[PDB]
């Protein structure tokens, strides 16, 4: 819902991390890397990279003379089940990346419109809803404020009327 | 006043496959089918032996390329396609099935007989396709067995093979086919010629045959090549009118092995545990796409070259 | 489960082209197109994978009859096939079905967050999926939120008063 | 994935040993209790389950290797390499199924929480302020108005909007 | 003043599974299993060979019934339920791999042996087990060797057939078993008959056996057919003393084809890349449950009623 | 003046996901069994166990098989040691045949109506076939040998016929004596040949000599051969002697279970899935106790446990 719905662009210049913040301060304009946001996506990415080269196999032998012939109906018998197991496995690995890239993607998705809901509710009442992902603060916030948010230390109670009026003014 | 939330995005990133979507731009994706393989057998911690031209029948039997090999010690066998398990022209009877033995067998062993043999037989038959100094020669686990005077019948005999040892045991005879009835007539008389096998679990009738058949290695004459398995404590005897040719060493598979039909050369500095014709393969990764035939703890063979798994999120660019 | 479908939304009502509006006014009282394409490409997207496809060979015939222990072992093998495939077409029906019900309703519930969002502060979604709009609304001022061309700055001062009070 | 387990939420209530789902009660006149069709939502898919689990596409199978004799060496081979390999199939296909409908079900369960959480914030409309804990701050004075749909908005609109102004 | 969000229904919704959920109701669902196969064989763009009551077999060793198939090239090959292999009571060895052979081949190609037979062998045995023109006939491409002077010795004989071309050639030839000593006796006289095989890679030996039998076609004797792959430069000799059925020309097999085993009746028109003892089966569907064994590039078999895929949740109103 | 809005657990089960190994949670099922009744369960079948019986031994009336030579079952079983041969012999096609057998469900048998000439003693016996304290040889076999010592056997012809609906599976055997001394004396000096034709059959045995070791105290042979001869059709045998002929002919009817299993039977308990350890039941989809079975069954897999989760994520303070 978050990327490719509403969030209209990723940021390129962003490098330090999945996840971003960047607001409109008077003093500066600043650029924000989240850790605790991006070390979630890379965790469970990981997970899957785990996941996946956890594999263990059974030894095998060899059922085809590679330089001798082989009986004509065993051979035929052998290329059929071969064959039959190959075609198992190409179907299971489509299904695997085809469904885990599904997940991969929308798994992406989510923890950003969680770190999205995050900052929103932890606002309350100081800001508004842009849907450019963006948030109008109703108040003069500087440059120590602006990661008073990051941190999600940020408190409405001390800035209390402030915001609420020139909202309503 | 304004604050943001964003994502990141590349300026150019790789493509995935979705169960909706076909087509989806990623900022990064890992490839999980290897076709990077190597080209060499990674010996390194397995004891193996390298066959060279010997195929493994060869080592029973006793052929020359193979001469070296007789006696061995592995956890892996290595054929190769030159191999050579004949000298004098002939086939064997269950060949693949013996062959299969063989290269799961993770050792050879070899007791002699001990089958004597009378005034009128001759024990050493040599002919000019097994070479081994130059000198002509014959396989060195059977003996051809010939009158020693041309025109006589051979002589009636009983040989009998009895397995002491606990371990069950793998012995191989010969039934001889002359070219033409004055050859056969040479070797072993004008009589009606009789090999009979027995044993607890065995019983068979071998009679030669004389027909006209294409030279190969220079010779008409054919042998044929038979096998069985002696019981411990069991014992095996053959009664013949001539046309044998009769064990002089038996042979006692060992252990399990690894069997390898393979292209490549060896490297005994490197590990491995996946093999093929090609080479051997060392990959992280579950899909594999070079061969369909491998041998091994090996990852599963698919049809397909390329499956990339995003490993990031959805890239929108500028 | 995604809120809408299941959830507070309470029923489908039986709209012609489009999967996703009714407004209620003086002088007039239905409309659905990007929500719906967005959804329905999926579908087709599930569809295409379905029908894309190797050769195979008898290895026991009809007519004739086959040796026993290798007629047996033909059997166990394609039987034990035939079990694989069933429970791998048992298991992607049941799960891109499982998918297809959820993805509907996602393209549903985005929709609603893009409108009150949009609405920003100038309407009460009271619970149900409905927005109640306290600034009087002509038909014209509709179309100006299905194409997303509607501004709350200017409808807001007139809003507060009406919420408050 | 969705923000409300693991999420906002910082632990569960060991506490509860009654539904999954519960509302922690707090105001002048007393203090815990459980929402019934949230959780009951919640185990019909968790109890549609192990029907797919447990329904046996049962074929019945007959025995190609015997094991007291001899079979034949290049027949048992190809017999004990189409079995390692179907093997190696279920094998796959097991830990895929229960580790892709573990996934399914741990994310499913925070959906409900979150779908009663929104429920409530919907019904509570402009009486009650957020608070970004999963708690709600109500800013004014028989509470199960919540918990079994009850509760009208405009009744309380009225002094709770200035308790929030003052 | 107040606006309404909301979702299409349908008043008979159609029902599917999940993973949670037994039987769900959708607004649509499609099939994703087939069913409706097509009973008749779709050969469009294929040129084929329906062999009517003619088997495989029977085209390598030419029986009447098979007459018109003797030779050709085929992008797919068509056997009926009911078809002749043996006109004359007989047996082929390893005739399912020798069947298979024919069926993944393309074509069929004929080569003379050049064989002659002296005064005394008759080369134009009949029998009325196999008939042309109504009339008594033997097998197309083998001859029956009897003696015409009718009680005397069947003369010492060698045949060669020498394979000059680059391709490998499938031969066929058949050892007839009698039923009395009288009549074993009347046809090659009281010798004591043997019919021996030889090339580089094939050798074998034949004796016919005098036995009592029941009568098959009206005949208590037999004709068992025997088989090899003649290598190229290579030369396969027939020692023979009465009793061979020596062939008269001999198969080649050429390329890689389709084969179907059906008793439905061909459609020319629609085309099919997939066929079984029915018809054939046309689909996009990636599974199907008409029947678990077919032919060709074919969809997966599953043993269900049907799988629904979803194509939304129906809600209807209350 | 607030409202709060799940349970956790002080123990929670780890299981699997995509993303994550070792996720807690609040109650987790197992998908493989890996516990399986120790006995076979024979609930509501009709069964068959042949005890120190080879299935084998049923047709040619090995005196072990006595009271099993006919029948008819659900399910058949099969023992460890059973005994098959009463004199020492070999089966072609053993294999081939012991499977038809068992997955059979039942034997009947029908003599053959064979009669021997007065040059010929048909009650042969051995002492490798004791049947109470007495010589006695395979219950629906005559080992003919010629009635005075060393005289020449007499050329017979012995016609089996069926006439029944559906087809008969026939045995013999062919006997091969330790010496040629002993060769003379049981059917005489003469040539030896046997000629078995039928309509979709023919063969032929000859007799061989040879020197062997004592299996049972015996050195000559019995090797035995079987065919089956289809509704209407006759088959035909020629002998110069050394032919163990068929007294009768056994039919197999239907189709049943077969088992082989060393495991002791209980007929309070009920399955449809047997091994070798006995028997597994439950409605777990998985199992990986054996990965050889009888019957609809699971599906085997390496892994010892397999943990499903019935609860969601195990979150304690
Ligand atoms: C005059 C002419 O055309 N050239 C002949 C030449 O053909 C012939 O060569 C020999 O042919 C005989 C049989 O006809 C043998 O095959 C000779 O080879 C050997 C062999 O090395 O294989 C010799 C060996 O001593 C024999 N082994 C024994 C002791 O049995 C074998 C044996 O006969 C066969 O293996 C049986 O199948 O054959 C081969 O050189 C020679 C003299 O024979 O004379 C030329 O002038
Ligand atoms: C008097 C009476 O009961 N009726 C006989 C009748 O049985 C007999 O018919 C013949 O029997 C002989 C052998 O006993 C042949 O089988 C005859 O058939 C043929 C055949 O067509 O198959 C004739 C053919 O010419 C023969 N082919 C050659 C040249 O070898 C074959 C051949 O003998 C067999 O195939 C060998 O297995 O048999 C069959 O008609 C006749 C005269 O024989 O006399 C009646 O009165
Ligand atoms: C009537 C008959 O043929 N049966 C004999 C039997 C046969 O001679 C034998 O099975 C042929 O292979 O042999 C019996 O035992 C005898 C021994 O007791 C003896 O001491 O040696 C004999 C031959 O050298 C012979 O084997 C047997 O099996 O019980 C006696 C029986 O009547
Ligand atoms: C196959 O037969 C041919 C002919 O009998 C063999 O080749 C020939 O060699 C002989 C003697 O060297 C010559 O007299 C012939 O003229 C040759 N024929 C040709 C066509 O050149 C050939 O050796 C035999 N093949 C095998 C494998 O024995
Ligand atoms: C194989 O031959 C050996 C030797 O003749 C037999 O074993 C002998 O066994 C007997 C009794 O079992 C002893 O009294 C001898 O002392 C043994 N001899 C030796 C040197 O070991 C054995 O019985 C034969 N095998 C069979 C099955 O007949
Ligand atoms: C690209 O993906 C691989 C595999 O996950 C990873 O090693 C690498 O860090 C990724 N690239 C970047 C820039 O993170
Ligand atoms: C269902 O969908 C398919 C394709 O979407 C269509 O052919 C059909 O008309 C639809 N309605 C039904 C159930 O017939
Ligand atoms: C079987 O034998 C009977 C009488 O011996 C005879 O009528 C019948 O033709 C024979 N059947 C066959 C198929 O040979």
């Amino acid at each position: 819902g978050a990327i490719a719905g509403f969030l209209e662009n990723g940021w390129e210049g962003m490098v330090d991390g999945w996840y971003g913040f960047r607001h409109q301060n008077a003093q500066g304009t600043g650029q924000a890397a989240d850790y605790k946001s991006t070390q979630a996506a890379i965790d469970q990415i990981t997970g899957k990279l785990n996941r996946l080269v956890e594999k263990t196999n059974t030894e095998f032998e060899s059922i085809e003379s590679e330089f001798s012939e082989i009986e004509h109906q065993i051979g035929n018998v052998i290329n059929w089940t071969k064959d039959s197991i190959t075609d198992i496995w190409t179907y299971q690995a489509e299904l695997l990346v085809a469904m885990e890239n599904q997940h991969t993607i929308d798994m992406a998705d989510s923890e950003m419109l969680n770190l999205y809901e995050r900052v929103r509710k932890q606002l309350r009442q100081n800001a508004e809803e842009d849907g450019k992902g963006c948030f109008e603060i109703y108040h003069a916030c500087d440059d120590s404020c602006m990661e008073s948010i990051r941190n999600n230390t940020y408190d409405h109670s001390q800035y209390r009327e402030e915001a609420l009026l020139n909202r309503l003014n | 006043d304004k604050i943001c939330l964003g994502h990141h995005a590349v300026a150019n990133g790789t493509i995935v496959k979705t169960l909706t979507n076909e087509q989806e731009e990623v900022t990064n994706a890992t490839e999980t089918v290897e076709s990077t393989g190597i080209n060499r057998l990674c010996m390194k911690g397995r004891k193996h032996k390298d066959l060279g031209n010997c195929h493994p029948i060869g080592m029973l039997i006793g052929t020359p390329a193979c001469d070296l090999h007789l006696t061995g010690m592995w956890d892996t066998l290595i054929e190769r396609e030159n191999a050579i398990a004949y000298c004098y022209p002939g086939a064997t009877v269950n060949v693949e099935a013996l062959r299969q033995k063989i290269m799961e067998s993770g050792g050879i062993n070899k007791i002699s007989t001990g089958f004597t043999y009378g005034s009128s037989i001759n024990s050493a038959g040599t002919t000019r396709a097994c070479m081994r100094n130059g000198g002509n020669s014959f396989y060195a686990e059977l003996k051809w067995l010939v009158s020693k005077s041309k025109g006589q019948n051979f002589p009636q005999t009983t040989n009998t093979y009895r397995n002491t040892d606990t371990a069950e045991h793998l012995i191989m005879w010969g039934i001889h086919h002359p070219s033409s009835t004055q050859e056969k007539n040479d070797l072993y008389g004008t009589q009606s010629l009789s090999i009979s096998v027995g044993s607890s679990t065995y019983r068979n009738n071998f009679v030669p045959v004389v027909g006209a058949r294409p030279q190969v290695n220079g010779q008409s004459g054919r042998i044929d090549f038979h096998w069985t398995l002696v019981q411990p404590g069991d014992n095996i005897t053959f009664s013949h009118n001539g046309g044998l040719i009769a064990p002089s060493r038996v042979s006692k598979l060992i252990g399990r092995g690894l069997g390898i039909q393979s292209d490549a050369p060896i490297d005994n500095n490197c590990e491995s545990k996946c093999f093929w014709r090609g080479g051997s393969i060392n990959t992280r990764l579950p899909f594999q796409n070079l061969s369909p035939r491998t041998v091994g703890q090996c990852p599963k063979y698919v049809n397909r070259r390329s499956l990339m798994l995003a490993t990031g999120m959805r890239n929108v660019p500028e």
